[PDB]
């Protein structure tokens, strides 16, 4: 595993700067769509809103990383209702075979850009109940997912640091800087 | 007015504007036959939306029509205390609004104010 | 709990107290709007989880 | 006071019990509070109370925690200090494992020793339990201190015996910590 | 001259859109971060620097995002009722009293009154428009509510109104000169902000969204570019309805600086009642409006209309 | 002069009303020409006090018929007619182009705006409705008002025993 | 110094458990008393205005 740089060794290298795509950009409309493109991850980065889905015994944990300890709210994370407004699911407990057709047309219904996220062993890979014979193993088999967070529950800490890897993975979405090459 | 007007339809072309870069700037992605489905909590809709939706406040409803067609006639007051015979203003205006209360207080009485049960 | 002498239960059935209770909203909430009724799911106390087993 | 409806046995507490005076004195102040708002005054004056508190939120992730070395997370092979591994394969983790994450294969080492040449677990289908790391009779596997280990691929989640290792090498100081303050109890 | 003359209204107007737009932004930061301290978290802290430009960190997305084109609806009506519901809460500032004329409007409490009734509209085609379950109960949920504060609101207006003996916003300004009417009518102003939330659909009156009993209400069927203007069309209302508070109860010395630290309190007041009432049952309001409301602002008119009598009397 | 551009609107929203079928198609007709008929008589009067009247009246009005088409004629159809939007537009054009052309000093009402009065007319100078809404409430006129109150709460005793409000609500059954 | 975790010599204090009510201010008689009280200047230095 890559492991990190020693304190001498990082001591020459250079501030690593906000954008992910640098300033190396050649021609003036690259580098203006590349600056134009961190505007967009800046604004979907910072308002990530959830959308309540709260299934089982991780649902309660979903609940606390709202509460004052560790305030999602901090982060723009605003829990929503309706899938219209809202732009993240976290799937968060036992999918079943009953609920399977409903996620997925929640999800469905929300619109683009959509990032899912798996919280807890039972969304992950079915976890306890992965035999059962009720029970969708793993929540990837219905929806396409983007980060998964382990535990059982995650721990409240454990879903923020999800949450922080959905931001950093908006954050170096390149929307634009593909669409040049396009 | 032909001040207001002529605001009036500036202020809405910005705000129609508005949308149209909203609609142009939004991310456009190919719509499926689930996602413009309606929303009714992830399973599939038993009943029209243009089904008749019963009234219980139907009453209520009727009574509203008449209520604001005295307010029509209690504004008036003020603009012409000034000007008017202070008896005949004074008589009129307080068996305006007794009869307002006595009308309210005898439905109220009478139950009519509460819902369909 | 029903033991076999096994090392492994031989059945273990599982009261949810809400299962009687929301066995009981069918009623309890007659003649009644969303309003109530939402507030009479939550004074039910059910923790789902335990209705499904 | 109002008097009691129920007369109240010994060992019960009434909730809605005391009636309503019908004093003068008593239903003025009930239609004091019902005619100015009274009983949504106070309520006014809690609410507002809090601004001037210091909000229990905390900074993360440059503030975190509080933990206690109990903590069940990341899983971790560790090894002797000789750096020998400390599992011999006796296969009772997987055994008890609940959710049946454990899958071990074992051969005789090319030194004769009891050793693994498999040891994977599904962490998607762990439940972070902990009973391997309490049948383990060496302590060869222990849930490390690590909490943030998510991933954006299902497949990065199944660790084989080569990542497990890993992590009893990075976390290997912070675990051998917590295992001698915590080894009494247990 | 007089060609110069309405270049200048033209300009005040949209000096005057662009600065209630760009508040109502910058409102719903505030609120996040008080009702984050009502309850005692933090709030919004971390985009930028220190939170402030989490509401234009906001306004990106719900604009890169697409718009929602229901199966059921009828297209034309819901892609349009997003823009009639901000047009209404701009609109109606336009009557907002400047001693530097801006509109002239005498009969300018009237012109409330028509304004405030317009918005209904906009939230009743939307969720008709919107042809989901949870939508029409939204509209229907919202049209009650008319019903109810509609013709209390008028009486109540009226009381004011004698006070300073025209419909003419400006004179607000020469009777609360030594004071301010909020002494003479402290359960007015009581009660006035309570008909105040229902006009913006607030807690403890949030019917027309309803959430956790509706869905997301009539906006349950919104996305990206429609439901951002209903939302603005939304705060616009809390912003100006505070603003009417401050003319009436709070001297409105409209040029005074300190007019303007009144008129956010008066926003901190709704954003603060929001964290701390539950939400009444739907016919609940409407009992009250009737019931209570309708007859307490009757009562008044007698009062006033003495105590106007007995004044004349004397002067 | 918008004038006759407010006669243009009232003529073509008329002709579409008459073609409407849909409650609500009816009831957008006629909440639009609502605002142009409140606009075209304050034009032609001393204030526009009796437009804000007006129009808050008919309100209360559209907002009661929105409660009971929803309630009775919720599943109806719309038609989107060829022949009547390019029919509206047609003559919309053709109207707004002669408004332009006309003699539209001739085309202007002869009734007395308050500028249009002389400047000696001393009583123009009071407050913008004083004299008109007075004998409203003076002898003997003030009477006409009693009766209406009358009229008002005896309709309102009307409503509630045409309703039978105890024996259900109201369904499309 | 305890080897297991016990309550302390003589044990911990009373935890308080009951509800108590917060300052009362304002009867009926004061708070209507006031009331008219207020309006009346109110009225009296409407006047003046
Ligand atoms: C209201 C919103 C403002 C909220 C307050 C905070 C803003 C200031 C701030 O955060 O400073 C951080 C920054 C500290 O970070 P840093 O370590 O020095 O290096 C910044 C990045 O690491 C190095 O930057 P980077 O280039 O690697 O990545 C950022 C990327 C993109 O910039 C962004 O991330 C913002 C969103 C995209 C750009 C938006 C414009 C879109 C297209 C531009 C091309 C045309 O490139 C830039 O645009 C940065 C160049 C600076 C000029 C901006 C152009 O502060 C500064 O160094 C400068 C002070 C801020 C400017 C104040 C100027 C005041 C002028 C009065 C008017
Ligand atoms: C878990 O338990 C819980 C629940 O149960 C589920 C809850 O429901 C809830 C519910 C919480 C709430 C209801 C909180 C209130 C929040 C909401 C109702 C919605 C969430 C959204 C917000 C708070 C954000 C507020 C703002 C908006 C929605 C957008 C409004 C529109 C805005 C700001 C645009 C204003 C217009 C302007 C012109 C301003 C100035 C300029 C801009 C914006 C331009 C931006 C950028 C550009 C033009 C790019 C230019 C670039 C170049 C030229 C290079 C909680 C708290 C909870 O804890
Ligand atoms: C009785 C009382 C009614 C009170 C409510 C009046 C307004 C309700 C209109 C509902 C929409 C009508 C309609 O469907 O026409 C579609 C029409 C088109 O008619 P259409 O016939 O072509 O629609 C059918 C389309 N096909 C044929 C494909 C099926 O589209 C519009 O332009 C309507 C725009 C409505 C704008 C929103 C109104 C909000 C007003 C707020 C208050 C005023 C400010
Ligand atoms: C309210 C605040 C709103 C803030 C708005 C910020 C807007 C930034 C604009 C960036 C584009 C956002 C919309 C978008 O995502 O378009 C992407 C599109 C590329 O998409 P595409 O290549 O087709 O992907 C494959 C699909 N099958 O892109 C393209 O196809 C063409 C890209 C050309 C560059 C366009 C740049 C537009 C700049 C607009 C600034 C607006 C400022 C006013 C708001
Ligand atoms: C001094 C005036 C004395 C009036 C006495 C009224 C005492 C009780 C009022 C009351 O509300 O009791 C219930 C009674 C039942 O009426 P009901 O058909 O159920 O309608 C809903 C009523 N809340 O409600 C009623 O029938 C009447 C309620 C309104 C009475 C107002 C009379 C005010 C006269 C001044
Ligand atoms: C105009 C351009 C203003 C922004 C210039 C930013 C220059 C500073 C260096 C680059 C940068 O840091 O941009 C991102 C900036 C701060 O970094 P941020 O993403 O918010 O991370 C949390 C920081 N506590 O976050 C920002 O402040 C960027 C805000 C830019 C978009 C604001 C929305 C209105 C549209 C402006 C065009
Ligand atoms: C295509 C047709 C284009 C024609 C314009 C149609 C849109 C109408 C928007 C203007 C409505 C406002 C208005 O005209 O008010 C006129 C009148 C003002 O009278 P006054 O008290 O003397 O105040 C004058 C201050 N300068 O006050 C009134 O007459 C009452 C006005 C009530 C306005 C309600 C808001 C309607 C919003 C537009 C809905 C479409
Ligand atoms: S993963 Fe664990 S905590 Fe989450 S729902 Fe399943 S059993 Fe409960
Ligand atoms: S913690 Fe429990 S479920 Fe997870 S691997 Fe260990 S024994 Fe199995
Ligand atoms: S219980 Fe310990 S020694 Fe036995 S197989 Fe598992 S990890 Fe190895």
């Amino acid at each position: 595993q890559q492991t990190l740089p020693v304190a001498e060794v990082a001591q020459n290298l250079p501030k690593k700067g906000y954008s992910p795509f640098g300033t190396k950009q050649s021609s003036v409309a690259e580098w203006s769509l590349a600056r134009l493109d961190d505007l967009l991850n800046w604004g979907r980065k910072g308002s990530i809103w959830p959308l309540t889905f709260g299934l089982a015994c991780c649902a309660v944990e979903m609940m606390h990383i709202a509460a004052p300890r560790y305030d999602m709210d901090r982060y723009g994370v605003v829990f929503r209702a309706s899938p219209r407004q809202a732009d993240v699911i976290i799937v968060a407990g036992t999918l079943t075979n009953k609920m399977a057709p409903a996620l997925r047309k929640v999800y469905d219904q929300m619109p683009e850009p959509r990032w899912v996220i798996s919280m807890g062993s039972c969304a992950n890979g079915g976890g306890y109940y992965h035999y059962s014979y009720s029970v969708v193993r793993g929540c990837d088999r219905i929806i396409p997912v983007d980060i998964y967070v382990p535990g059982c529950p995650p721990t409240a800490e454990a879903l923020m640091y999800g949450v922080l890897q959905l931001q950093k993975k908006v954050k170096r979405m390149k929307t634009l800087q593909m669409w040049y090459r396009k | 007015m032909f001040s207001i007007i002529f605001i009036a339809l500036l202020i809405l072309l910005i705000t129609t504007i508005v949308m149209f870069l909203a609609s142009i700037l939004s991310k456009k992605a190919l719509i499926d036959r689930e996602k413009s489905s309606p929303f009714e909590c992830g399973f599939d809709p038993k009943s029209s939306s243009r089904l008749p939706f019963s009234l219980r406040f139907f009453l209520i409803t009727i009574i509203f029509l008449i209520f604001d067609v005295e307010i029509a006639l209690i504004l008036p007051m003020i603009i012409i205390m000034k000007y008017s015979n202070i008896m005949i203003w004074t008589i009129t205006s307080i068996i305006f609004i007794l009869i307002l209360l006595i009308g309210l207080y005898h439905e109220w009485n009478q139950g009519m104010l509460n819902w369909s049960n | 709990l029903i033991s076999d002498g096994s090392s492994r239960p031989y059945r273990c059935k599982i009261k949810a107290p809400g299962f009687a209770h929301l066995a009981a909203l069918e009623k309890i909430g007659k003649q009644h709007m969303l309003a109530d009724v939402v507030a009479i799911i939550g004074t039910l106390d059910v923790v789902f989880g335990e209705i499904d087993r | 006071e109002p008097k009691d409806i129920v007369e109240v046995p010994k060992g019960y507490v009434y909730v809605n019990n005391k009636e309503l005076s019908m004093e003068f004195a008593d239903i003025t102040d009930r239609a004091a509070s019902t005619m100015f708002f009274g009983e949504l005054l106070r309520g006014f004056a809690v609410t507002l109370a809090h601004i001037f508190k210091e909000p229990a939120t905390i900074n993360y992730p440059f503030e975190k925690g509080p933990l206690s070395p109990r903590f069940r997370g990341e899983h971790a092979l560790r090894r002797y200090p000789s750096g020998e591994e400390r599992c011999i394969a006796c296969k009772l983790c997987e055994a008890i494992c609940p959710a049946q994450a454990i899958t071990i294969e074992a051969e005789e080492r090319a030194d004769g020793s009891r050793r693994t040449t498999r040891y994977d677990i599904d962490m998607t289908k762990c439940i972070y339990c902990g009973f391997c790391q309490e049948a383990c009779p060496v302590d060869a596997i222990v849930e490390g201190p690590n909490f943030e280990f998510s991933t954006e691929t299902h497949e990065e989640l199944l660790y084989n015996k080569e990542k497990l290792l890993c992590n009893g090498d990075k976390w290997e100081s912070e675990i051998a910590s917590n295992l001698q303050a915590d080894h009494l109890y247990r | 001259m007089f060609y110069m003359e309405f270049i200048l209204s033209l300009i005040g107007s949209l000096l005057l859109i662009i600065c209630v737009l760009v508040s109502v932004a910058f409102l719903t930061l505030l609120e996040r971060k008080v009702l984050g301290y009502i309850q005692i978290r933090k709030g919004p802290n971390k985009v930028g620097l220190m939170g402030i430009p989490q509401p234009f960190c906001d306004a990106i997305k719900l604009f890169t995002k697409e718009q929602t084109y229901p199966l059921l609806s009828n297209y034309l009506s819901y892609y349009i009722s997003p823009i009639f519901s901000l047009f209404l809460s701009l609109f109606v500032w336009m009557c907002m009293p400047f001693f530097v004329k801006l509109y002239s409007f005498n009969l300018g409490g009237l012109f409330f009154l028509c304004c405030t009734s317009l918005g209904v509209y906009t939230v009743m085609v939307a969720g008709w428009s919107s042809n989901s379950n949870y939508a029409l109960l939204g509209g229907l949920r919202a049209v009650a509510q008319t019903i109810s504060y509609e013709v209390s609101l008028a009486l109540i207006l009226l009381s004011f109104i004698f006070l300073i003996g025209s419909y003419n916003m400006i004179y607000f300004f020469f009777y609360q000169v030594y004071m301010w009417f909020l002494i003479i009518l402290f359960p007015m102003a009581l009660v006035w902000v309570s008909i105040s939330l229902a006009e913006t659909n607030r807690t403890p009156f949030d019917f027309a969204e309803g959430e956790s009993e509706l869905v997301s209400g009539f906006n349950v069927e919104y996305s990206s570019g429609g439901f951002a203007l209903i939302f603005m069309a939304e705060y616009a209302s809390i912003l100006f309805m505070s603003m009417l508070f401050c003319v009436i109860f709070l001297g409105c010395d409209v040029f005074n600086l300190l007019f303007y630290m009144k008129l956010t309190f008066i926003s901190f007041v709704f954003i603060w009642v929001r964290g701390t009432l539950p939400r009444f049952r739907y016919d609940k309001l409407m009992y009250l409006a009737w019931k209570c409301f309708l007859s307490f602002s009757l009562n008044y008119l007698l009062f006033f209309i003495g105590f106007k009598i007995l004044l004349f009397s004397l002067l | 002069m918008i004038q006759l551009m407010l006669y243009s609107l009232i003529i073509t929203t008329s002709i579409i009303f008459l073609n409407m079928i849909h409650p609500l198609a009816l009831g957008l007709t006629l909440l639009i020409q609502t605002i142009f008929v409140c606009l075209l008589t304050g034009l032609m009067t001393k204030s526009f006090w009796y437009s804000y009247i007006l129009f808050l009246i008919f309100l209360g009005g559209m907002l009661v018929l929105f409660i009971y088409v929803t309630s009775l004629a919720s599943n109806e159809m719309f038609n989107l007619s060829m022949k009547l939007t390019l029919f509206s537009s047609l003559i919309l054009i053709f109207m707004l182009i002669l408004s332009f052309i006309m003699d539209k000093t001739s085309s202007s009402l002869f009734l007395m705006n308050n500028d249009m009065q002389s400047i000696i007319n001393m009583n123009s100078y009071f407050m913008e409705n004083s004299l008109s809404l007075n004998k409203l409430y003076n002898f003997p006129t003030n009477f006409i008002t009693i009766l209406l109150m009358n009229y008002l709460l005896i309709t309102l005793i009307v409503i509630v025993k045409i309703t039978k409000l105890f024996k259900g609500p109201i369904r499309m059954m | 110094p305890p080897k297991q975790d016990l309550p302390p010599p003589g044990g911990y204090k009373k935890i308080p458990f009951a509800r108590v009510p917060p300052k009362s201010y304002f009867t009926g008689f004061t708070t209507i008393g006031t009331y008219v009280v207020v309006t009346a200047v109110g009225l009296g230095i409407y006047y003046l205005t």
